């Protein structure tokens, strides 16, 4: 299916490199709650690094963020057909694009590969790689007991390629009979993934 | 809860534009401005969805026009360079002679212009490298990934060298087995 694009409104008309730069950024943000049940559109216009003017579907019109954005907010708000265009965009654009890409974004699931290996005495690494989506839980167990002390985590690392990874390490003073378990809980699998080390 | 972002920019005087979609922080696609072509971030996406590339060029033209208006309206106030922080890491745990990928993560910078070199034992390498376009951040800075596939050895070292107008020296992030 064809993804739709939103179109920025035009503003009103009146060896080395040491030249200054000028940056204009435009963002249309479609925010989805419970699928397309609740949808908010946020159009952000940004000069250099400062958002100057925005459209917020919950407000229904442009609002100046800085004094710089003021004439745009007023010029665009003076165009009634344009505003109702943007107002309807939550359907014609956000809900539409959500529908087009749903199957390979929202429904995307890739199973993590989980390994355990050594790096008081012994530091254990639970490596959890190449999964999607990011929402996940990694838990360490000593025999039957969950251990949260002496644990260090990188946190969620986004690989840039629609995969994530994370490394969670556990300081151990290993004893006789101790089984250490790394447990992973992720939407890709119904049961937990567990890997044991002795 | 999910977020889809259509992010565009134009930059003067480089006269550089970009146009991309982001889903929860990952790029869905961008448009090659030169080829007038839709470039899906994962090839498989183009099997389910399509996008009319020509429209991005029209959007970018409007952005350019608007940038020029705002530049004059600001009375030529220029951007303040924000240098990047850079992290080098591998795609997976490193096993000898199991092929892997070096990731160079370039984060929290603006304006969106960088020069990235992969170094191996002090020498530039280009074989098999790839990169992403400039990815948006909530604070309106940028992200970017560069990749270098490689075979792990106990005798190679690597560097990702990154240059940006906000750094006093080229930044160099080392990695080795």
């Amino acid at each position: 299916m064809k993804m739709r694009m939103a179109t920025p409104l035009l503003m009103q008309a009146l060896s080395g490199d040491t030249r200054p730069r000028f940056l204009w950024q435009l963002k249309f943000e479609c925010h989805f709650f419970n699928g397309t049940e609740r949808v908010r559109l946020l159009e952000r216009c940004i000069y250099n690094q400062e958002e100057s003017v925005r459209f917020d579907s919950d407000v229904g019109e442009y609002r100046a963020v800085t004094e710089l954005g003021r004439p745009d907010a007023e010029y665009w708000n003076s165009q009634k057909d344009l505003l109702e265009q943007r107002r309807a965009a939550v359907d014609t654009y956000c809900r539409h694009n959500y529908g087009v890409g749903e199957s390979f974004t929202v429904q995307r699931r890739v199973e993590p590969k989980v390994t355990v290996y050594p790096s008081h005495h012994n530091l254990l690494v639970c490596s959890v790689s190449g999964f999607y989506p990011g929402s996940i839980e990694v838990r360490w167990f000593r025999n039957g007991q969950e251990e949260k002390a002496g644990v260090v985590s990188t946190g969620l690392i986004q690989n840039g390629d629609w995969t994530f990874q994370t490394l969670v390490m556990l300081e151990t003073v290993p004893r006789s009979g101790e089984v250490y378990t790394c447990q992973v809980e992720h939407p890709s699998v119904t049961s937990p993934l567990t890997v044991e080390w002795r | 809860e999910h977020v889809i972002i259509q992010a565009e920019f134009y930059l003067n005087p480089d006269q550089s534009g970009e146009f991309m979609f982001d889903f929860d922080g990952d790029e869905i696609f961008h448009v090659d401005m030169a080829k007038k072509e839709t470039v899906w971030r994962l090839e498989e996406f183009g099997r389910f969805a399509s996008f009319e590339a020509q429209g991005a060029l029209a959007n970018i033209a409007v952005d350019k026009a608007n940038l020029e208006i705002m530049t004059k309206r600001s009375n030529y106030t220029p951007i303040t360079n924000v240098p990047p922080e850079v992290t080098v890491l591998t795609n997976s745990p490193v096993e000898l002679r199991e092929p892997n990928v070096l990731i160079c993560f370039i984060d929290k910078f603006t304006p969106p212009v960088v020069n990235v070199t992969w170094l191996r034992n002090g020498k530039p390498v280009t074989t098999g490298v790839s990169e992403t376009v400039f990815l948006p951040r909530e604070d309106h800075l940028f992200r970017k990934f560069h990749y270098l596939p490689f075979l792990p050895s106990t005798e190679d070292v690597y560097d990702c060298r990154v240059e940006h107008w906000g750094l006093d020296e080229p930044l160099l992030k080392h990695w080795e087995f």
